[PDB]
C-alpha cells in the first residue's frame, strides 16, 4: 500500500 | 557537507534521543 | 527495527530506500556515501537460490524519506541507477561472504537537511570502534516481528525504526550458528542474560550499521545488514558486512567509474 510514485520518476 | 555531520543535529549542536547510549558504551 | 523505536526526522540523512518499480514494494535499505553513490547488500539485488535478480531499471532510489509508505514531496528525492556493481567474490552459494554492492546514480542527488552522506571507516577508526561491547545503530523500514509463519507483531512500521545494538565477540558469534563466519562480517546483538534486545529483520537488508566517532563527532558506517536466523531470537545474532574490510574494493569502483 505505497503511495503512487510521481509517474515522471 | 562532509560526511557524517548531520544538518539537523551535529551542525546544530543538538544530540538525538539516544546517541548518548552509544558514546556512553565506549 | 524489532524492539526498535521511531526515528526522528533527519536522524539518518544517509538512509536510502530501495524501491521496486513494478510491483511497487520496498526491496531493501541502502546508504548514501557520496552524491552519486549508494551502498547496499549484494543479496538485495542478486540471489540465485530465490531467483532474485534486478537490473538497473528494475528499481529506484528514494532518498530523504521518513514515512515508509507515503510520497514525501519536497523532502525525499528519487534517483534512477546508471550502473550496479556487485562484489566479484560475493558468495551467494554458501555463506553470503562479501555481501556488498555499489550503485551509480544517473545524476547526483542534492543535499538538504534530510539528505546527507555517511562516512566510510579508516584503519584508526575501524580499529578503535569495532571492539566488542561498543554499540552501533541500525535503521530500517522492515518487519517489526519475525516472518517465520502466520504470526502477530506490528507488521511494518509507518516510520523509519532505529535500534542501538552492541557488538558481539567472535567466538560467541560463530558458536551461535552453523554457517561459516568469515573475517568480512561481524555480528551484533544482546546475549540472553543481558536483558535488553533488538534485531534487524526482513526488509532491513542492505541497511547501515553506523557508529559515532567520539574523536571527531562523525558517523561512520561500520556495517550493512546481511543475514540472520529469525529476528531478535535468543542465542542468535545478526550478521553484518564488514565495510572496512571491503573499503579497498569500494575505492576501485569509485576511482574508475
Ligand atoms: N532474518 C533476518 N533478521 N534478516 C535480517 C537481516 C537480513 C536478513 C536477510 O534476509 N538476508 C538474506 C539471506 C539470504 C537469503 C536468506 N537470508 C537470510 O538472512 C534468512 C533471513 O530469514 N535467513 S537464514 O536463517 O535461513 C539464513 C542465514 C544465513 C544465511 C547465509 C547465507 C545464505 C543463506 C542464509 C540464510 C533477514
Amino acid at each position: 500500500d505505497f503511495e503512487e510514485i510521481p509517474e515522471e520518476y | 557537507a562532509d560526511c557524517g555531520l548531520r544538518p539537523l543535529f551535529e551542525k546544530k549542536s543538538l544530540e538525538d534521543k539516544t546517541e548518548r547510549e552509544l558514546l556512553e558504551s565506549y | 527495527i524489532v524492539e526498535g523505536s521511531d526515528a526522528e526526522i533527519g536522524m539518518s540523512p544517509w538512509q536510502v530506500m530501495l524501491f521496486r518499480k513494478s510491483p511497487q514494494e520496498l526491496l531493501c535499505g541502502a546508504s548514501l556515501i557520496s552524491d552519486r553513490w549508494v551502498l547496499t547488500a549484494a543479496h538485495c539485488l542478486l540471489y540465485p537460490p530465490w531467483d532474485k535478480n534486478f537490473t538497473e531499471n528494475d528499481l529506484l532510489v528514494r532518498i530523504g524519506k521518513h514515512s515508509r509508505t507515503r510520497y514525501e514531496r519536497n523532502i525525499e528525492k528519487i534517483s534512477m541507477l546508471e550502473k550496479i556493481y556487485i562484489h566479484p567474490r560475493y558468495n551467494w552459494r554458501e555463506n553470503l561472504d562479501r555481501d556488498i554492492a555499489l550503485m551509480k546514480l544517473k545524476k547526483p542527488v542534492a543535499f538538504s537537511d534530510y539528505i546527507h552522506p555517511v562516512c566510510l571507516p579508516d584503519r584508526e577508526t575501524a580499529a578503535s570502534l569495532l571492539q566488542a561491547g561498543y554499540k552501533g545503530r541500525v535503521t530500517g523500514w522492515g518487519n517489526l516481528k519475525e516472518t517465520w509463519t502466520a504470526n502477530v507483531g506490528k507488521g511494518q512500521p509507518s516510520v523509519l525504526q532505529v535500534v542501538n545494538l552492541p557488538i558481539v565477540e567472535r567466538p560467541v558469534c560463530k558458536d551461535s550458528t552453523r554457517i561459516r563466519i568469515t573475517d568480512n562480517m561481524f555480528c551484533a546483538g544482546y546475549k540472553p542474560d543481558e536483558g535488553k534486545r533488538g534485531d534487524a529483520c526482513e526488509g532491513d537488508s542492505g541497511g547501515p550499521f553506523v557508529m559515532k566517532s567520539p574523536f571527531n563527532n562523525r558517523w561512520y558506517q561500520m556495517g550493512i545488514v546481511s543475514w540472520g536466523e529469525g529476528c531478535d531470537r535468543d542465542g542468535k545474532y545478526g550478521f553484518y558486512t564488514h565495510v572496512f574490510r571491503l573499503k579497498k574494493w569500494i575505492q576501485k569502483v569509485i576511482d574508475q567509474f
